[PDB]
C-alpha cells in the first residue's frame, strides 16, 4: 500500500484524508486560532508519540502575549526539524474560494483564506478543506511527498 | 504523469527549483546568458536523436518536418522544444522589465566585441536593487530546472 | 534607528470582519507620503482598532538594538532592554512575493503565519530585501 | 527494585541528557497531564507533552525537552518531585477546614 | 488571561491554561510553593454523610 | 439565500465548506426547500384518470 496511492485509471491519489481527517485540520487551520506553547506543545506531541524531535519556530504574535497560529503548528508535521529532508513547493485553489476585486489583487487576497502558498514548507496562506489534503485532485499536499 | 497528460507540471517544478536554491548572496544572470545555459543541457540531448530517412541513411537538412519521415519517435524530440519555449516564454520577462525599468534589455546576445559592456556602472545603484529585488534568476536555478 | 527598514504614519479606513470573530482585515492611508497604502490582518482581542484612526507601522529586523546551539527558539530574558519596549503590538512572519503594481510602482507580499499583508510603494521602500525575518511594529 | 517502569528510550535522545523521551507503564491520563503542568512551570523547559500510543495496551509516553542549563533526566526528577509537594499543600489545607467544619 | 471562560452564543473562549512562564516577556508566575499556599483556600458548603459539597 | 445569510460556525455549512461530506444542495433541502422530485426523467406523471 506504499506502491499503490496512486490509481492507474487516471494517476489521482486514492489514499487520502477521508470525510471526518478533513474537519479535524480544518479547525486548527481557522485563520482565528492561537496557541501559547504549552498548547502547541500538546498538540505537537499527540502527532506522534514522543519519538520525533521538534524545534519550535518563533511565534507570530509576539508583544503583547507570546502566540503561535494554526498553520505553524501544521507546518511541523511536514519538516518537523532540519535532519528531515522534506521540503516541498505548492500552489493549489480551494473548494470554494471566493474571487478577490480579480484584476489588482492577486489568487491570494481573497475574502476568505482561499488560495494555498506553501513555500519550503510553511503554510503561508490558505486552509485545508480537502482540496489540498483529500482524493480527486492531482495537487494535494500527500501527492507532493509520494 | 502530472497534470493534462504530461509528466512535467512546469509551474511547480519551476517553484520547486526556484526555493531549493534560492540565495541574494550569488548574482544572478542576464536574459541572454540564461538560453545558452540551458541550450548547453538539451542541446546534446537533440543531436542524439539522428533523424534517419525510410532507408537507413540520414536526410537532408533542408525539409525535414514533411509527414513524410516520421520515424520511431516524434514527441520525445517534441518535448525538448517545449522544455525550450518555457523557458523562452520566461526569458523575455526578465528582458521586458529590465527594459522599461529604464536599462537596456539585452534579449539577443552581443557578438565577438567588447566583451562585458556591463550596464552596473552606466545606470546608477537605484536600478540594480530594483530589478534583482523584484525577482532574479542564479545559474544553479537552471541547473536544477532542467 | 539602525535596524528600522521602513517607519510611516497611516490613518485606517475600512475595518471588515468577514465570517470572523477575533481577526478582520483593515485598510489604510499614508497621511505623509501621498501613494502608498496597505491592507493587513489584526486579531482585535488584544489590540483593538476602530475606523479612521491613527498608527504606525515600523519594519524593523532584529530587535535586539544592538550587535545556545538547539535550533530552536526562545524568549530574551525578563530584565532587558530593546526595541518595542515603548510600542503596543508587534507581528513576526516572511516575505514570500515580490512584484510591481505599474510603472514605478511596485508591491510586497509579507504572510505573518497565515495573516496576510500588501504594500506598494514607489522605490521609497528600497530596503525591503527578501530576508527570512522582518517584524511590524505598531503603536497606537 | 523493579525496573518495569520509566524508561528511557535510547532511540529518540540526544547525545546528552537534554532532549529525552520515555515510557511509562501501568498510567494513564491521572499522571500523565498532571505531571504536564507542574513540569512547565519550571523556566527551563521548552517542550513537554506525553502521548498514548494505543488504547488495547497500556503505558504511556512522556516527552522532555529543554535548554542547554538542564538535563531533561534532572529537569523531570525535580518535576516530580515538585507535583510530590503540590498534594501536601492540598492535603494540609483541606483537613484542617474539616475539623473547624 | 484573566482566568474567565467567555460563554457566548455559539463558543467558550480561553478556556485553557495561560498559567505558566514563557507566556509573556515578563515571565511571571513561576513556580513557588509559598505562592501557592498563600492564594490556595478551601471552602466548605452544606456537608452531611452520603453527600459533600465543598469548593477548591 | 441560505448561505450567505447564514453565520459562522454553523455545523452543516462548515463541513460543506470543506470537502468532507455534504453539499449546498443537501442543507438547502433540509432548511428550505426539498425541491421538485423526478422520476426517470418524467416530472411524476398522472396515476390514474
Amino acid at each position: 500500500v506504499k506502491n499503490n496511492l496512486l490509481t492507474p485509471k487516471s494517476g489521482e491519489p486514492i489514499i487520502a484524508a477521508t470525510q471526518d481527517f478533513i474537519t479535524g485540520s480544518y479547525l486548527i487551520s481557522h485563520k482565528d486560532s492561537f496557541y501559547d506553547r504549552a498548547t502547541l506543545t500538546q498538540l505537537l506531541s499527540m502527532m506522534s508519540d514522543g519519538i520525533e524531535h521538534f524545534d519550535i519556530p518563533p511565534p507570530a504574535i509576539m508583544k503583547p502575549y507570546y502566540l503561535w497560529t494554526g498553520k505553524q503548528v501544521f507546518s511541523l508535521l511536514i519538516k518537523p526539524n532540519h535532519n528531515s529532508p522534506v521540503v516541498i513547493n505548492l500552489d493549489a485553489k480551494n473548494k470554494v474560494f471566493v474571487p478577490p476585486k480579480s484584476k489588482s489583487l492577486p489568487n491570494e487576497m481573497s475574502q476568505n483564506d482561499g488560495f494555498v502558498i506553501i513555500r519550503g514548507s510553511q503554510i503561508l496562506s490558505g486552509v485545508m478543506d480537502k482540496s489540498v489534503l483529500g482524493d480527486g485532485k492531482k495537487h494535494s499536499v500527500f501527492y507532493t511527498i509520494l | 504523469m502530472e497534470g493534462n497528460a504530461q509528466p512535467v507540471n512546469f509551474n511547480r517544478s519551476w517553484d520547486h527549483a526556484y526555493n531549493i536554491t534560492f540565495n541574494n548572496q550569488d548574482k544572478g544572470l542576464l536574459p541572454y546568458a540564461i538560453m545558452e545555459t540551458a541550450n548547453e543541457i538539451l542541446g546534446p540531448l537533440e543531436e542524439r536523436l539522428v533523424r534517419y530517412d525510410n532507408s537507413g541513411c540520414l536526410v537532408k537538412r533542408e525539409d525535414l518536418n514533411k509527414a513524410e519521415y516520421v520515424d520511431q519517435y516524434d514527441a520525445e524530440r517534441d518535448f525538448y522544444h517545449s522544455l525550450r519555449e518555457y523557458i523562452n516564454g520566461k526569458a523575455t520577462a526578465l528582458a521586458n522589465l529590465r527594459k522599461s525599468r529604464g536599462m537596456l534589455g539585452l534579449l539577443e546576445p552581443p557578438a565577438k566585441e567588447l566583451q562585458g559592456i556591463d550596464p552596473d556602472e552606466t545606470v546608477p545603484d537605484n536600478v540594480k536593487t530594483s530589478v534583482s529585488q523584484l525577482y532574479r534568476i542564479s545559474e544553479k536555478s537552471v541547473r536544477k530546472f532542467l | 534607528m539602525s535596524n528600522t527598514l521602513f517607519d510611516d504614519i497611516f490613518q485606517v479606513s475600512e475595518v471588515d470582519p468577514g465570517r470572523y470573530n477575533k481577526v478582520c482585515r483593515i485598510e489604510a492611508a499614508s497621511t505623509t507620503q501621498d501613494q502608498c497604502k496597505l491592507t493587513l490582518d489584526i486579531n482585535v482581542e488584544l489590540f483593538p482598532v476602530a475606523a479612521q484612526d491613527s498608527l504606525t507601522v515600523t519594519i524593523a529586523s532584529s530587535l535586539n538594538l544592538e550587535d545556545s546551539a538547539t535550533r530552536s527558539w526562545r524568549p530574551p530574558q525578563a530584565g532587558d532592554r530593546s526595541l518595542a519596549d515603548d510600542y503596543d503590538y508587534v507581528m513576526y512572519g516572511t516575505a514570500y512575493k515580490f512584484e510591481e503594481v505599474s510603472k514605478d510602482l511596485i508591491a510586497v507580499y509579507y504572510s505573518f503565519g497565515g495573516l496576510l499583508m500588501r504594500l506598494e510603494g514607489n522605490y521609497r521602500n528600497l530596503n525591503n530585501l527578501k530576508q527570512e525575518n522582518a517584524y511590524l511594529l505598531i503603536r497606537r | 527494585p523493579d525496573r518495569e517502569k520509566i524508561k528511557l528510550l535510547t532511540q529518540a535522545t540526544s547525545e546528552d541528557g537534554t532532549s529525552a523521551s520515555f515510557q511509562i507503564v501501568e498510567e494513564d491520563h491521572t499522571l500523565g497531564n498532571a505531571l504536564r503542568y507542574v513540569i512547565m512551570k519550571n523556566p527551563d523547559v521548552e517542550f513537554c507533552g506525553y502521548s498514548i500510543p494505543h488504547p488495547s495496551e497500556n503505558l504511556l509516553n512522556i516527552r522532555i525537552q529543554t535548554y542547554g542549563e538542564t538535563t531533561a533526566v534532572d529537569a523531570l526528577q525535580k518535576g516530580l518531585k515538585d507535583l510530590m509537594d503540590l498534594c501536601d499543600v492540598v492535603e494540609s489545607k483541606f483537613t484542617e477546614k474539616i475539623k473547624s467544619m | 488571561m484573566s482566568n474567565i471562560v467567555g460563554i457566548e452564543y455559539n463558543r467558550v473562549t480561553n478556556t485553557t491554561s495561560t498559567d505558566f512562564p514563557g507566556f509573556s516577556k515578563d515571565a511571571e508566575n513561576e513556580w513557588n510553593v509559598e505562592k501557592f499556599k498563600k492564594d490556595f483556600e478551601v471552602n466548605i458548603s452544606s456537608l452531611d454523610a452520603r453527600e459533600a459539597n465543598f469548593d477548591l | 439565500v441560505c448561505i450567505n445569510e447564514l453565520d459562522n460556525w454553523n455545523a452543516p455549512l462548515i463541513m460543506a465548506t470543506c470537502g468532507s461530506k455534504g453539499s449546498t444542495l443537501n442543507v438547502s433541502q433540509m432548511v428550505a426547500v426539498v425541491g421538485q422530485q423526478i422520476i426517470s426523467g418524467n416530472r411524476v406523471p398522472d396515476g390514474f384518470q
